[PDB]
RNA sequence: AUAAGGUGGGGUUAGUGA
């Protein structure tokens, strides 16, 4: 399968989730530090498409 | 003794905990091909146990240290149960092998033996049954204290 | 021994002035010269700008339609903005200005407790017939040089550096006094340089207050 | 083989710190050693710091 | 601890006064 861009993630806290949009992208101008998450990218491992 | 819902809720937090600390394992194995061998197959057994964030796992680490610092045996079997994920009977075997003929005097008589593997089960079980009951109101306030 | 006293504060200009200390013994002109120079440059209470929230702006590295200047030049112009506050320890100021022309210091919504000192200090030029700026300028007390990174939340809140220092330039001069029938006595003359936010007698009195508190520490 | 690329521009402000190389126009190099407060500078009779 | 990582080419930095 493909890979996805949205703000859905497994198992991180709401701290990094505070600074994304509804699409999973940081707003313009949100000041960030090291180790913060810019774009939540996930892979569907185990997608079927059967 | 604690209740059923408490056993559930606390049990979920603890498996997230030992899952989290188990990720701080010293070293694994793997290779340099297997990842390439891995992304284009469906594995089957997803061994990826889910864990909490670092805030919760650190916090309840402070909790479990905060009560369980007094007994290192009970702490050790606690990490055996959630960290390694090993069963009660398995550490009944590990523990029973080296329980040490410490000359415990039974209701049978003066004896020089390990207490049995039939003994060592309820040995284990009364430990963590009390232990969760000890740590539960502390932790249940602890999420509320952050709250 | 004797003790010096204030004889004069020569208010030579609006910005700065010269005070006079007299009489003194040997070395104490140089002693309090280096001393009070070092204290007056050291630490006075300041009233700097703290942070500015200009309205339609996400962040400092962008522009605004209707002004010739960048945001960055604007808030660095605000870093030099001096002001006097009396009754508070922090305050929020507000400006609203439209129409073609320069943006002076006069366009803030003044209060009775806050007081700008230099009305002519420009900020920017509006170039559009119909555009405006509306920022809120947070201003608090303080002491010393505080960068923005060493501190400690909505994205419109920009930051500045803190330059809590009213003073600019200190010079002292010793010479002999003209005392009655006596030599070896000393007129101390001190030249300070102030933006305009601090009166001199208050300044040196605060300085010697600090210095007495520091000699307090063992005897 | 790629579906979408997301470019992010991050903006840094850098001031100065003891250990930076800064130099004139005569081969006179220099690593900046100590940021020393104002009161310890040399100063003329007029009072201006160097 | 999921940022990792071979091969070429180019550019730069630091290396005396007799």
């Amino acid at each position: 399968g493909p890979e996805e861009i949205t703000a859905d993630i497994p198992n991180v806290g709401e701290a990094a989730l505070s600074k994304l949009d509804e699409s999973g992208i940081v707003y313009i101008g949100a000041e960030v530090t090291g180790g913060d998450i810019l774009v939540g990218k996930v892979t569907p491992k185990g997608e079927t498409q059967l | 003794n604690l209740t059923k819902e408490q056993h559930e809720w606390l049990n979920g937090w603890l498996e997230l905990w030992g899952a989290w600390v188990y990720s701080g394992r010293l070293e694994k194995r793997m290779s340099s091909v297997i990842a390439k061998f891995m992304e284009s197959v469906e594995p089957g057994r997803v061994m990826t146990r889910p864990m909490c964030n670092d805030d919760d796992g650190m916090l309840i680490s402070q909790v479990v240290d905060s009560v369980m610092y007094i007994d290192k045996k009970a702490f050790g079997i606690l990490l055996s149960y959630y960290a390694h994920g090993s069963s009660k009977h398995a550490i009944a075997s590990y523990y029973h092998r080296v329980a040490r003929p410490r000359k415990m005097l039974c209701r049978g008589g003066g004896r020089i033996q390990k207490p049995s593997l039939a003994t060592c089960r309820r040995e284990v079980d009364e430990i963590l049954n009390a232990s969760l009951f000890m740590i539960y109101p502390v932790l249940d306030s602890a999420f509320k204290n952050r709250k | 021994f004797l003790k010096p006293r204030l004889v004069d504060i020569e208010q030579v200009s609006s910005t700065h002035a010269k005070v006079t200390l007299e009489p003194l013994e040997r070395g104490f002109g140089h002693t309090l010269g280096n001393a009070l120079r070092r204290i007056l440059l050291s630490s006075m209470p300041g009233c700097a700008v703290t942070e500015v929230e200009i309205d339609g702006v996400l962040h400092e590295y962008s522009t605004k339609e209707g002004v010739q200047e960048d945001i960055l030049e604007i808030l660095l112009n605000l870093k030099g903005l001096a002001v006097r506050v009396q009754g508070k320890d922090e305050v929020i100021l507000t400006l609203n200005k439209s129409g073609i022309g320069p943006v002076t210091a006069a366009d803030i919504t003044h209060d009775g407790d806050v007081e700008i000192v230099k009305p002519q200090h420009v900020i920017c030029h509006l170039t559009d017939e119909n555009a405006s700026i509306s920022m809120r300028i947070k201003v608090q007390r303080g002491r010393g040089y505080v960068p923005a990174s060493t501190r400690i939340r909505p994205i419109g809140r920009l930051l500045v550096d803190a330059c809590y220092s009213p003073v600019e330039r200190i010079a002292y001069n010793v010479e002999a006094a003209r005392v009655e029938q006596r030599t070896d006595l000393d007129k101390l003359v001190i030249e300070m340089e102030t933006n305009g936010t601090i009166d001199p007698e208050e300044a040196i009195r605060r300085a010697a207050t600090i210095l007495a508190e520091q000699l307090e520490a063992f005897v | 083989g790629v579906l979408k690329i997301v470019k992010v521009y991050l903006a840094v402000k850098r001031r100065i710190q003891p250990g930076d190389k800064m130099a004139g126009r005569h081969g006179n190099k220099g690593v900046i050693s100590k940021i020393n407060p104002i009161e310890d500078m040399p100063y003329d009779e007029n009072g201006t710091p160097v």
